[PDB]
């Protein structure tokens, strides 16, 4: 079967450029055309162009001609995407998906997706609290315990609990940006009351943009 | 170019019903369409390329259907699993564009939220904030509300909601709502509450501590 | 030369009210704007270039619209962190030139304020003076008003008064009145008044000390 | 890391000169164009003009053409603006911000401000005395307490609480301008009644024109 790594998700200056990875496998790389596409939060998709590995040859959506450059390399089958000269506009997280061959086209295969963000800022690991189960019991029957990451930069953050384990009734929100300028959500659990004094939970944030690995600790009152 | 249509924006069906979209374009875009579906927090997936051959390993309750500049996909029965956004493409001509995109929900029975107080936790109180969470777990719809109330002066541009997408489990949504201020303004007060008014819940419930 | 008009120049909104504030040119500046914010003591900080594209770093709800001669910068959702002096700037020829200045204020509701009074220090005595500090703590509006009373004697050109911009805290005010006088001055007398009159104070509080 | 280290606010005597720095930083100084504006005390913002240190070519706003001159250093990415015959209409605050390339632009990235009074007048460090929190429990709850920064000269002066630690709940008042010619202006901190006899603090009050640094300490009524 297909697949398609792409490098992880980054940070930039405004100004600068940032070259995305797409490793291609499973299939016959200069065969087929390898596409990119940008999705900014929350606002759709949208179509950046194409390349042929085996030719070389691209279409450039004009609206990313001159901002986004790609490259390609057969040696290892990996496909690039240079976007320069970033501004607040090219934050978004982009994606390489396995176009068609001009051979035959059994659909679209898409990789995980590369996160990007334009910051004259500094990344910033988190600092992770506990949301202990506390008297939540009143009028209650299950209990409710979480973590809470708070200010962090930039946006690629996440969560598991007991380590992929118990992580069954989980909530992780969506993070909300803060007057700051730094990322905050919060990450919950529903679970036995009874099982609330044997069994123990950690959360396990991961924030890579700055090298964070949390494995938190949840004690209740 | 060729602008690729998409409507409803929203669209709700509950599971088994029939659900079916549309994508209309500008000028015969020759049945060179697919059909994208991108659940919360992945990457989009192919499910249906030139539009009606679907992508392998993708169930057969999903067709293509369409031709011309009026296109659309049907999914016979509807099972949780798809729950998302839905795509439409066409590559019969450069640039090649996107659909605006429909989502898809599930329509479900209604259910009031289950609501926990979370009080600020030691770690972050050694430091300079405190901040307290709210959660409103398991509920439907999503369509509710919540209300901050330190000793009973209802908040204003100090806190902060976020909801979930349909938790598959059951088809409900979740929120959480923290109200942030420092150690001190956190000692001024006594009393921190959060009123939760739903159509679930036959009257506002107040969760709230004393600490 | 490009004359950049601003108006109205004071502009008010409660957090979450959707605010909105524009700029006139003399001739198509081509788009080629930007908006800038200035916070109390702070140096500006640009939020928006080339009429509507967003510096990165800064929030969604602010949306740049405009062109040919008429420009205009809106706010969503108005968050305490927006309170300001906003300008527009024409690149667009030599040499660039600023609109005069919108400021721009939250409103909130009434709070009557904390009074509170600090007699002579030490130090300030042991040498030549000594000055009479009174504090109006976290109040709104801030159009509020103080007089100063030594001995039932209704001060005159003796005192200094000073507010501070809106603590985003609460969206709140804060002012201090300074009565000053000599040692010698400051020891005939056995009484120091601050009275405050407020709308939020039923009545005029008075803060005093004895000496 | 774009920044933009003006130097610091000073004084000088009518008729003569000031020279002032912008140490640019986190880019290729040539590249850009260094900009000027002026802000006089309560009266919105006036662009000066600018200079493109790469080519030593300078775009003057005809109304400072002769009043200000610019120039940079290369060797040191420094870029300056000498401000000559200096008169009342002079006194104001300088910003030096990053302009534009003609290769690209994101917006003007802006310096601290540099401070400038022109005046027969020495300098003259404050006298910073202690705002204790007295008998300010008689139907109150919270307790304030500040300090006083009286009689300094020229009008650049800063405080800040605990070194920057707890700072929150603090009221730095604009400077007023007293009979005497100096200035004077107050600063409190809102805080817990309790924890007043155990936790102390400081205010830090500096005025750069004379080089003062006090770290004075506020005695509980």
């Amino acid at each position: 079967q297909v697949q398609l790594q792409q490098s992880g998700a980054e940070l930039m200056k405004p100004g600068a450029s940032v070259k995305i990875s797409c490793k291609a496998t499973g299939y016959t790389f200069s065969s087929f055309w390898i596409e990119w596409v940008k999705q900014r939060p929350g606002h759709g998709l949208e179509w950046i162009g194409e390349i042929l590995p085996g030719s070389g040859g691209t279409h450039y959506n004009e609206k990313f001609k001159g901002k986004a450059t790609f490259t390609a390399d057969k040696s290892s089958n990996t496909a690039y995407m240079q976007l320069s000269s970033l501004t607040s506009e090219d934050s978004a997280v982009y994606y390489c998906a396995r176009g068609h061959s001009y051979y035959f086209y059994d659909g679209d295969y898409w990789g995980q997706g590369t996160s990007v963000t334009v910051s004259s800022a500094s990344t910033k690991g988190p600092s992770v609290f506990p949301l202990a189960p506390s008297s939540k019991s009143t009028s209650g029957g299950t209990a409710a315990l979480g973590c809470l990451v708070k200010d962090y930069f930039p946006e690629p953050v996440t969560v598991s609990w007991n380590s992929g384990a118990l992580t069954s009734g989980v909530h992780t929100f969506p993070a909300v940006l803060q007057s700051s300028g730094l990322y905050s959500l919060s990450s919950v659990v529903t679970v036995p009351s009874s099982s609330l004094g044997t069994q123990t939970y950690i959360c396990n944030v991961n924030h890579k943009p700055s090298n964070t690995k949390v494995d938190k600790k949840v004690e209740p009152k | 170019d060729i602008k690729m249509t998409q409507s409803p924006s929203s669209m709700y069906a509950s599971l088994g019903e029939r659900v079916t979209i549309t994508c209309k374009a500008s000028q015969d875009i020759n049945s060179y369409l697919n059909w994208f579906q991108q659940k919360p927090g992945k990457s989009p997936k192919t499910l249906i390329y030139r539009t009606n051959r679907l992508v392998d390993g993708v169930p057969s309750r999903f067709s293509g259907s369409g031709s011309g500049q009026d296109y659309s996909l049907t999914i016979s029965s509807l099972e949780y699993e798809d729950m998302g956004i839905y795509y439409c493409l066409q590559y019969d001509e450069f640039p090649y564009t996107f659909g605006s995109g429909t989502k898809l929900e599930i329509k479900r029975t209604v259910a009031a939220p289950s609501v926990f107080i979370f009080p600020p936790s030691d770690e972050q109180l050694k430091s300079g904030t405190a901040s307290v969470v709210c959660l409103l777990n398991n509920f439907y719809p999503r369509e509710a509300k919540v209300q901050w109330k330190v000793d009973n002066a209802l908040q204003s541009g100090n806190s902060q909601e976020s909801v979930t997408e349909q938790d598959s489990k059951d088809s409900t949504y979740s929120l959480s709502s923290t109200l942030t201020l420092s150690k001190a303004d956190y000692e001024k007060h006594k009393v921190y509450a959060c009123e939760v008014t739903h159509q679930g819940l036959s009257s506002p419930v107040t969760k709230s501590f004393n600490r």
